[PDB]
């Protein structure tokens, strides 16, 4: 029925709306909401609709093989699970990897961040902000003028170029076979962009689709292939030789990588960040500041990208936890502490001995229990309306010291901003990006477009669907900049005479302690990722993953506290409750990865 | 008219959809806009919920027996099929519905083809490959985790140009892409033939690109185009970047022992 939690007044008496499948995500999700007399969402229900059981499958296998299994949790955030796995095994066995392996892993991680973020925004998210049919009405000359205002440095800006792109779209649509645009919500009043902005965005959608395949060639060089590049416990397999054409890594290969990094930097600076700033400005002007959810109070990240390896104080995206919207106090987060990260299954399709408690992942349990509540409409194999008072999702409910947290690029940027305000110098660049962005959104872009200047603070702008989308773009840019530096450090280290790529001292399990436990954490594209392993007599005894979309998409916990997705949808008006435009726009701002969330 | 493709997703990691968009020849953009009509695909489609599901019925009616069903991932038989739920119903019911009127069925990747990672022991969801569920339709398997991008678009291109499934081997794989073992043309073969092997990671042999057989390379028993076509516009492949093949295009590769355990009987592969 109705109850209050975390400042939200949940009420399920209104009209029930079902969105199944939620499309333009990775994997499978069902979303249900209730709307009031004025089409405002007053209840939201997040249902993960898939499970594979990787945690169960890993039992008894060799820890050195684990990375390849868990990599297949997700082909979108491809490699982040492999990284978490090798880190967890290295932690369990006290293995320190050499400098070149560290830098190569960081470059692969930051390449994934950029590819994942840019593809998400253009190919999954943009159609929630952009009306492709409106782009057909655009004047190519005014689109060229907009492009030159939005991003002066982007060379692809002529009226003729935009006309050609428009004409291809026109012919595609006029064929009667609309493909990915079929049955879309085009013409909804939820869309506010002018035709020229729509054409600009669709043009960049097509540019990004062609360019994204180039960026991943960095993974291919270091890891053999993309998706699913290879990793290694103890280092990297891509051995180095300069003097050499039959080594995985030589100077020509490194020069190739640098050429790709430079292309990435240009795309982020000239295409991606400016588009998000421009679209964000126009939706801000429309007053669409919904979707803040838990970002306004509680955010978490483990912290990542130490500029000195194994020295967490040097994290370039410094982490921790913020509670109650107090940005003056960042709490330290310890993934080894049994009282911090815990998972509940009270409203999930699993079972524990006692479901009134949350388990730390070293003590985690994954036993499936697909059962539906008494208030379900439909049957076990034909659900009409899911019963959120009972078990309603394949996603577990992770909490931090019992608190529900939002994770992701937005969480990392709020944390970075908080750290920077307390004197942390490693967070200077994200702070600079945020201040630059607020000035662009409030003053510069409005002035260029003849719109009124606004005075929103970062504390006001960031906790919103617009802010969540912005943070992703800024993070992409920051990651591109960081791996540019990593490349220089890698080459410098190799030229100084250190060619080491793997520590094999503890490769053989005859060298291992007879039991051990370890944890590996990663700032994955969607937020805080952790793998927790227990090893016994050379084998995996327990392996538990808590993944970013597990946090964000989580169902309610034992106390009935809602997770980030459900909180973000609350109190959002819908133009038409039968067209899920606003639901998709906000859910997509989290970049939901459902295969990840359930594993 | 461009041939409709209804691209379904079961239990999956989405690696096959991702690999598909890496294609350089042809570009995925050109495939979507000019070659096929990608009418259903949960990863890219504008419509959601009821609007998305309504597309299936429309296309199946208007193009009966003249659309391609592409399947990424697979259906689970445990949990009453509800370890993969679409539109409140088991995925298997969607798969069977769309398969009935398809001209051809493509099983993308190792999941759809053979079971994939979720089917590795003890297979908690009883994940089952497409050809064990759909037993009365022509199916082409395009295995690999994921398959090479140009192999995926190569299969589509052939099917669209000729309105035919290409010649298949006994396991249902296209001979034009899966006739060779990795080991047949692997550029490290001269080292294998001379008994020159990597024995520990980053040893002197590894820096010289010696054969990876003794580090567990499953290239000698794995059929794919990786050693010739290679990955991401011919940039590299697992072995060129220094890791042995783990056998990812082969049936049950997840349960063939540790990836780092060498194959026995080395003289078989000489
Ligand atoms: N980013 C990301 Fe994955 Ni497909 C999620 N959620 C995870 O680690
Ligand atoms: S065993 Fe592997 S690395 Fe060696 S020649 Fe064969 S395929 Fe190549
Ligand atoms: S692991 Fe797979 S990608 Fe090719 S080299 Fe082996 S078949
Ligand atoms: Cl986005
Ligand atoms: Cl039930
Ligand atoms: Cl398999
Ligand atoms: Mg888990």
């Amino acid at each position: 029925s109705a109850y209050a939690t975390q400042g939200f007044n949940l009420d399920d008496r209104g009209r029930r709306i079902v969105v199944d499948p939620v499309t333009r995500i990775e994997g499978h999700m069902r979303c249900e909401v209730n709307v009031d007399a004025n089409n405002v969402i007053r209840n939201a229900v997040s249902t993960g609709t898939m499970w594979r059981g990787l945690e169960v499958i890993l039992k008894g296998r060799d820890p050195r093989d684990a990375w390849a299994f868990v990599e297949r949790i997700c082909g979108v955030c491809t490699g982040c699970h492999a990284l978490a796995s090798v880190r967890a095994v290295e932690n369990a066995l006290d293995i320190r990897i050499p400098k070149n392996a560290h830098l190569i892993r960081e470059i692969m991680a930051k390449t994934l961040q950029v590819h994942d973020h840019a593809v998400h925004f253009y190919h999954l998210h943009a159609l929630d902000w952009v009306d492709v049919m409106s782009a057909l009405k655009a004047d190519p000359k005014r689109t060229s003028e907009l492009q030159q205002l939005v991003s002066p440095a982007h060379p692809l800006s002529s009226a003729g170029y935009f006309r050609d792109i428009q004409n291809r779209l026109k012919r595609f649509v006029e064929s009667g076979q609309l493909g990915p645009f079929m049955n879309g919500y085009w013409g909804s009043k939820a869309y506010v962009l002018p035709p020229e902005a729509n054409l600009m965005a669709v043009t960049h959608y097509l540019e990004a689709l062609d360019l994204q395949k180039e960026w991943v060639k960095i993974h291919t060089i270091f890891g053999g292939k993309n998706p699913h590049p290879n990793y290694l416990v103890g280092g990297v397999p891509c051995a180095i030789n300069l003097d050499a054409a039959s080594a995985p890594v030589n100077m020509e290969r490194l020069s190739f990588v640098k050429a790709r990094i430079d292309e990435i930097i240009e795309f982020n600076k000239n295409v991606y960040v400016p588009d998000v700033l421009a679209i964000g400005t126009l939706y801000k002007q429309a007053g669409w500041l919904y979707g803040g959810g838990l970002a306004a109070t509680n955010v978490l990240d483990y912290g990542e990208y130490p500029n000195v390896a194994y020295n967490k104080s040097t994290d370039q995206l410094p982490g921790g936890a913020i509670l109650n919207g107090n940005w003056d106090e960042v709490f330290p987060v310890d993934p080894r502490d049994s009282q911090q990260v815990q998972e509940f299954v009270s409203h999930s399709w699993y079972k524990y001995a006692d479901e009134s408690v949350g388990l730390h992942p070293w003590d985690g349990v994954t036993e499936p229990n697909y059962v539906l509540g008494a208030n379900t409409k439909g049957t076990r194999t034909r659900i009409e309306q899911i019963d959120e008072s009972a078990k309603y999702s394949w996603i577990k409910s992770p909490r931090w010291r019992g608190h529900a947290m939002e994770v992701g690029p937005l969480s990392r940027y709020i944390l970075a901003y908080a750290h920077a305000r307390s004197g942390n110098k490693y967070a200077e660049r994200p702070k600079e990006q945020l201040e630059y962005s607020a000035q662009m959104i409030n003053s510069a872009i409005p002035k260029a477009l003849g719109l009124p200047e606004t005075q929103y603070t970062l504390k006001q702008l960031l906790p919103s669907t617009i802010g969540r989308t912005l943070a992703r773009a800024l993070e992409s840019q920051y990651c591109g900049e960081m791996m540019h530096s990593d490349w220089h450090d890698l080459v410098a280290n190799i030229r100084a005479g250190d060619t080491a790529t793997a520590n094999v001292d503890k490769w053989d399990p005859a060298t291992w302690p007879l039991q051990a436990k370890g944890v590996g954490t990663v700032a994955a594209p969607r937020g805080a990722l952790g793998h927790w392993i227990r090893i016994k007599d050379g084998r995996i005894e327990n392996y538990q993953c808590v993944v970013p979309t597990t946090w964000n998409g989580s169902p309610r916990d034992y106390k009935g506290q809602i997770g980030a997705f459900e909180a973000s949808l609350m109190n959002t008006p819908m133009v038409n409750p039968e067209q899920p435009v606003e639901i998709l726009r906000t859910l997509h701002s989290f970049d939901p990865c459902l295969a990840c969330s359930t594993h | 008219p461009r041939t409709p493709v209804l691209w379904l997703h079961g239990l999956e990691c989405t690696c096959c959809s991702e690999s598909f968009i890496r294609s350089a020849h042809p570009l995925a953009k050109d495939v979507v806009l000019s070659m096929i009509s990608l009418d259903y695909d949960d990863t890219l489609m504008a419509a959601a919920g009821h609007q998305a599901e309504a597309i299936l019925e429309e296309i199946m009616t208007k193009y009966k027996g003249n659309y391609i069903l592409a399947v990424e991932g697979n259906p689970p038989l445990n949990q009453d099929g509800m370890s993969c739920i679409i539109g409140g119903r088991p995925f298997i019911e969607q798969l069977k519905y769309v398969a009935k009127d398809a001209k051809a069925i493509i099983s993308w990747g190792s999941c759809a083809s053979w079971g994939g990672v979720q089917a590795a022991k003890p297979n908690p969801t009883q994940a089952t490959p497409v050809h064990k569920v759909i037993t009365d339709k022509p199916i082409i398997k395009v295995p690999g985790c994921p398959p090479i991008a140009e192999v995926m678009t190569g299969v589509i291109t052939y099917m669209l140009t000729f309105d035919r499934i290409p010649e298949l081997d006994r396991q249902g794989r296209p001979k034009m892409f899966y006739s060779q073992r990795i080991h047949d043309k692997c550029y490290r073969r001269p080292h294998f033939d001379a008994g020159q092997f990597v024995e520990e990671w980053d040893d002197e042999s590894a820096r010289k690109g010696f054969c990876l057989y003794k580090m567990g390379c499953k290239g000698p028993t794995t059929y794919n185009a990786c050693s010739t076509t290679r990955w991401n516009e011919g940039t590299s492949f697992p072995i060129q970047s220094g890791h042995g093949c783990i056998g990812c295009s082969e049936d049950g590769f997840w349960d063939k022992g540790s990836f780092y355990d060498r194959l026995t009987g080395i003289s078989q592969f000489g």
